[PDB]
C-alpha cells in the first residue's frame, strides 16, 4: 500500500476553501486521518476514522472521501493553523502522509533591507561574509542580487528564508556573500541588490568608511 | 493528564548505539499501542516501529528491520527503541504516540479509538563525527544600520557542526523583533545561520546588545556583544 | 415460515446492548470497508485470567414466541497465536438467558441467568499478521424453551477468549398457511418440543362442503414450523368441480350433482345439454327421469 | 424406543479401540472407584501442542438404523490449572464419524473422516490437583443421518486438551409397538430427520373391524408415534374390556360393529346370551320388521 499527496505546497488567501487529497493508491481498509505538523513542534491530532473530528478542533476541518480519494478540507481560515498538512491511513502499516506545505497570503509588505560588512576578527581568518537582510516582507519571491564594484556575483552567496510570522505573516530573508581576505580588501564598494516586483532597492557600503 | 515524555537524545558515532525513552502518563499502556514516529530533516513522517505490551505482538518497516528494536517494560509504563548501526540517514527528531489495539483487521474500537491522539514533543539523535565550535562574530549597526529612528544589528555564527544551535539575545530578554535565521549548509561542510535583532537607533550608544550562542553539541556557551563600528 | 424478534445486523451495535464489566472487557467494534457499517462486539482479554466479561442483549418482546431459536455467527483467534496465553487463554463462550415480564436495562444481575450451553467454534482463526487478515465464519444454533415470561434476555459470558461475534439471530417457527385440500389453513405458532401443536383445522374454499358423513380438514402443525398428515378435506359441492385448489363451476354441458372434488360428470343419454355448474341433469323435453328414461 | 448399537461401559475397551499416534496420544486407563467405575480413555498432551491424536472405536454394525444417536460422557480439565499450558492448551475435541461396508480395524488412514461437530464441555472439572477431585461429568448429544452402508466408523481428534473419555452410547429411535384404537401396532423403525410422513398400519384385534378408513400411526424420527387416521371397531357381539374385545356378558348384545358397550335385551325378548349379536324374541313375542335386535321383540 503506497499512500501519497497531492498538492505538494500551496498558498492562498485568507477566507479561502482548501482541500488536500491522500491517494490511497491500494484498499487500505478505510480508516484513515489527518494531521498537520508545525515545523519543529510537536505534530497534535485533527481528524479521524476519515470523519471523526478530534474535539474541540475548529469545526472547519472535514472529512471528505471519494473512494480512496481521503481528504480534508477547510471552510475559511482562523488564527491559529496553517502548516505542513499530513494524513495518516489507519491500517496496520500507520504509513504517515507525506505532507502539503500551506501558506497564508498578506497584503505585498515593505521589504526593508540592510546591509553588515565583515568585522574586525573575522578578516584575521582570511574569510568575508557580507551580509543582506530582508526583514518583514512579503512575498518570499524576489531577486537578490550582489554587486561588487558594479559586478554581479553568482554561487558566493546563500539565501535563507525563515518561517511566516504569527503576528504580521511576513517573511525574512538572509543573502551571504562569502569572499577571502585577499579579495575583499582588494575591492572597495560592495552593494547588495534587491529586485521585488518592480521596485529594486539596494544598499551599499564601502570599506573606508564607518 | 494523558502524556508522553521522549528523553535520551544526543550524539553518537555512526554506528554506535543509542537508547531513547518514552515515558506514558495518565494511562496505562497495556490498553494501546506505543508507536515510534521519526521525522527526517526536511522531510515528512515515517512510522518506526509498534508494541503491544498487553499481547506483546511487534512490528518494524523495512528502513529499520533488524536494526532497531522496540521493547515495553510494562512494570514502570515505558516503552524504549535500541537504535544499533545508525546510520546518517537515521538522523532524525523522534516522537512516540499511542493507539488502540483494535484485534480485528479493518474494525476499530468506536468507544476508545482516536487515532495518534496524543503525543510526545521531539527528541534529537545526531548521527554524525565532525564536531566543531561556533565561531561567532558581530553584525556592527553603523551609519548604514542608524538610518531612521530604528536600528538593525545581529550576530553571524558560522561554521558550526553537527546542529542545533539555540541563540537568545541579552539572555533571553530581548524577544521582540528576533528572527533567527536558519542556517545554510556550506560547501565547507559545516552549516552556518545569522541572528538579527531590530531595535532602535536611540538605544545603540545606551543599551548594551550581547547574543548568546549556545552549541551544546560542543558544550560551547559564547556571549559575544555588538559594537558599533563607529572607528 | 420464521418470525425474526432480534438481529443484530440491523442497526448499530443492534443499537443497545449492555457490558457488565464497565468500559473493559466486551467493547462493540465496527468496520467501514464500504458505504455499509457493519457493527459487532469482541473481547480478548487472554493474557490476563480471571476475566468474567459479559455481554447482554436488550430486552426482547416475546409476543406469541414460544420456542426461540438463536443463530450465532463468529470468529475465534488460535488461544496459540498469541505467545503469553499461559494458563489463562480459553477458546469457550458460554451462552445465558433470563426471562423476566418487565424490561430493566443497565441492572444485569449475575445471578438471575439461566445457562444454555457452552458453544465453542468449529474454525479457529489463524493468521500471521496481529490483525488477522480474512476471516472463518462459525455457524452454531440454539433453542431453549417453552418461554413464560413478557420477554426474555439473552447473555455472553467470556472467560479470556479471542472471540469475534458478528451477528446474533433470536426466531420463532410459524406454520405457514396452507390452502391445499380445498381448505384454507391459517397461519400457526411452532411448538415448544415434540408437540402436537394445535391441530389448526382448515376453512372450506369457495363451493367446497366437507362430506356429510366425513371428518372435518385438520392439519397438525409441529415444532419445525411445517404442517403435518392433513386429517379431513373439503370437497366441492354439487355442482362444482375441482380446478386447481378452488372449486369451479360445471362447463356448459357438464353437471356434478355428486358433491364432491371429482370432476364435472358428462350429462347422461338423450338430455338437454345442462346449462353452466349443474346440478342434476334437467331432463330433455319430453324425456322424464341417468339418461331420462326414454 | 432405543436399540443400543455401542457401549463402552461394556466390556474392558469393547475389547478393542486404536490410537493413531502409536504409543503416544491416547490410552487406555482404568480406576477402581466406589465399587468398579473402570474403563477409561484420555490424553494430557497440554505442555506440547501441535497436537494430531486420534481415536477409532471398531466397526459397530449399522442394522437397521436409519439415524444413529450418540450419548459421550466426559470430563475436560481447566487448560489453566497446569502452569506451563503457555500456547498449547485448547478445551474443544472434535468428533469425526465415517460410513462404510467393511470392517477394518487398525486402518485410520487420516483423511477421509467427516466431521461432526467441535464439541466442548459445558461444566468444565476444576481441581487444584492432578487427581480429579469429585468431577463434572459433561453429557451432550448428537446425530447423523440418514446412513447409507452396512455400518459407521467413531473417531475422536484431540488438539492437546486434558479430557477423560468415560462412556460413548449410541443407539436409534423405534417406535414401540402400540396398541391402541383396537390395533396392534407393530414396532417399527425411526425415519432421517424430517421424515415421517408414513401411516405404519395397525392389525386389528380379534372381534375389531374397521368400520365398512383403517387405523394408521405416523412413527416420527424421536421414537413416538403420531396422528392416529382410521381406527378399528368391536364387532357385533363384543364390548371393549381393557384394550381387547370382549364376548357379550349373559343377557347382552351387539347388533353391529360399534364402540358402545353390550346392550341388554330391551324388551319381549329373553335375554340375549353371552356373546350375542341379535336379541333371540321370547314366547310369541316377535321383533318387528322396522324393529333391529337394540328394540323389543313386540309382543
Ligand atoms: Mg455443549
Ligand atoms: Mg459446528
Amino acid at each position: 500500500i503506497q499512500m501519497t499527496q497531492s498538492p505538494s505546497s500551496l498558498s492562498a488567501s485568507v477566507g479561502d476553501r482548501v482541500t488536500i487529497t491522500c491517494r490511497a493508491s491500494q484498499s487500505v481498509s478505510s480508516a484513515v486521518a489527518w494531521y498537520q505538523q508545525k515545523p519543529g513542534k510537536a505534530p497534535k491530532l485533527l481528524i479521524y476514522s476519515a470523519s471523526s473530528l478530534y474535539s474541540g478542533v475548529p469545526s472547519r476541518f472535514s472529512g471528505s472521501r471519494s473512494g480512496t480519494d481521503f481528504t480534508l478540507t477547510i471552510s475559511s481560515l482562523q488564527p491559529e493553523d496553517f502548516a505542513t498538512y499530513y494524513c495518516q491511513q489507519g491500517s496496520a502499516p500507520f504509513t504517515f502522509g507525506q505532507g502539503t506545505k500551506v501558506e497564508i497570503k498578506r497584503t505585498v509588505a515593505a521589504p526593508s533591507v540592510f546591509i553588515f560588512p565583515p568585522s574586525d576578527e573575522q578578516l584575521k581568518s582570511g574569510t568575508a561574509s557580507v551580509v543582506c537582510l530582508l526583514n518583514n516582507f512579503y512575498p518570499r519571491e524576489a531577486k537578490v542580487s550582489w554587486y561588487v564594484d558594479n559586478a554581479l556575483q553568482s554561487g558566493n552567496s546563500q539565501e535563507s528564508v525563515t518561517e511566516q510570522d504569527s503576528k504580521d505573516s511576513t517573511y525574512s530573508l538572509s543573502s551571504t556573500l562569502t569572499l577571502s581576505k585577499a579579495d575583499y580588501e582588494k575591492h572597495k564598494v560592495y552593494a547588495c541588490e534587491v529586485t521585488q516586483g518592480t521596485t529594486s532597492v539596494t544598499k551599499s557600503f564601502n570599506r573606508g568608511e564607518c | 493528564e494523558v502524556q508522553l515524555v521522549e528523553s535520551g537524545g544526543g550524539l553518537v558515532q555512526p554506528g554506535g548505539s543509542l537508547r531513547l525513552s518514552c515515558a506514558a502518563s495518565g494511562f496505562t499502556i497495556s490498553s494501546s499501542y506505543i508507536h515510534w514516529v521519526r521525522q527526517a530533516p526536511g522531510k515528512g513522517l515515517e512510522w518506526v516501529a509498534s508494541i503491544s505490551s498487553y499481547y506483546g505482538s511487534t512490528s518494524y518497516a523495512d528502513s529499520v528491520k533488524g536494526r532497531f528494536t522496540i521493547s515495553a517494560d510494562t512494570s514502570k509504563n515505558t516503552a524504549y527503541l535500541q537504535m544499533n548501526s545508525l546510520r546518517a540517514e537515521d538522523t532524525a527528531v523522534y516522537y512516540c504516540a499511542r493507539s488502540h489495539y483494535s484485534v480485528w483487521w479493518g474494525w476499530h474500537s468506536v468507544s476508545y479509538y482516536a487515532a495518534f491522539d496524543y503525543w510526545g514533543q521531539g527528541t534529537l539523535v545526531t548521527v554524525f563525527n565532525q564536531i566543531k565550535g561556533p565561531s561567532v562574530f558581530p553584525l556592527a549597526p553603523s551609519s548604514k544600520s542608524t538610518s531612521g529612528g530604528t536600528a538593525a544589528l545581529g550576530c553571524l555564527v558560522k561554521d558550526y557542526f553537527p546542529e542545533p544551535v539555540t541563540v537568545s539575545w541579552n539572555s533571553g530578554a530581548l524577544t521582540s523583533g528576533v528572527h533567527t535565521f536558519p542556517a545554510v549548509l556550506q560547501s565547507s561542510g559545516l552549516y552556518s545561520l545569522s541572528s538579527v535583532v531590530t531595535v532602535p537607533s536611540s538605544s545603540l550608544g545606551t543599551q548594551t546588545y550581547i547574543c548568546n550562542v549556545n552549541h551544546k553539541p560542543s558544550n560551547t556557551k559564547v556571549d559575544k556583544k555588538v559594537e558599533p563600528k563607529s572607528c | 415460515k420464521e418470525v425474526v424478534l432480534l438481529d443484530f445486523a440491523a442497526a448499530g451495535g443492534e443499537l443497545g446492548w449492555l457490558t457488565h464489566p464497565y468500559g473493559k472487557g466486551w467493547d462493540l467494534m465496527q468496520n467501514i470497508m464500504n458505504d455499509m457499517p457493519i457493527y459487532m462486539y469482541s473481547v480478548c482479554n487472554v493474557m490476563s485470567g480471571d476475566q468474567d466479561n459479559w455481554l447482554r442483549t436488550n430486552w426482547v418482546y416475546r409476543g406469541e414466541a414460544e420456542r426461540i431459536f438463536i443463530e450465532l455467527k463468529f470468529t475465534v483467534r488460535d488461544c496459540n497465536s498469541f505467545p503469553g496465553g499461559a494458563s489463562s487463554c480459553k477458546e469457550t463462550f458460554n451462552l445465558y438467558y433470563a426471562e423476566s415480564d418487565l424490561d430493566y436495562g443497565t441492572n444485569f444481575q449475575k445471578r438471575l441467568f439461566t445457562k444454555i450451553d457452552t458453544i465453542a467454534p468449529d474454525e479457529i482463526t489463524v493468521s500471521s499478521d496481529f490483525e488477522a487478515r480474512h476471516v472463518k465464519l462459525n455457524v452454531e444454533e440454539r433453542s431453549v424453551g417453552p418461554l413464560t415470561r413478557k420477554g426474555f434476555y439473552l447473555a455472553f459470558q467470556d472467560i479470556g477468549a479471542c472471540v469475534a461475534l458478528l451477528s446474533v439471530r433470536v426466531y420463532y417457527k410459524k406454520c405457514p398457511e396452507l390452502l391445499q385440500g380445498l381448505a384454507h389453513f391459517p397461519e400457526t405458532i411452532a411448538g415448544s418440543d415434540a408437540p402436537s401443536l394445535a391441530t389448526v383445522a382448515g376453512t372450506c374454499v369457495d363451493h367446497a362442503v366437507v362430506p356429510p358423513g366425513g371428518e372435518e380438514p385438520r392439519m397438525h402443525c409441529a415444532v419445525d414450523g411445517e404442517w403435518l398428515v392433513p386429517i379431513g378435506q373439503c370437497l366441492c359441492q354439487a355442482g362444482y368441480e375441482k380446478v386447481e385448489d378452488a372449486c369451479q363451476a360445471c362447463s356448459p354441458g357438464f353437471f356434478k350433482f355428486e358433491a364432491s372434488e371429482s370432476p364435472c360428470l358428462e350429462c347422461p343419454e338423450h338430455t338437454l345439454p345442462s346449462p353452466e355448474g349443474a346440478t342434476s341433469c334437467e331432463c330433455e323435453e319430453g324425456f322424464f327421469r341417468m339418461p331420462c328414461t326414454l
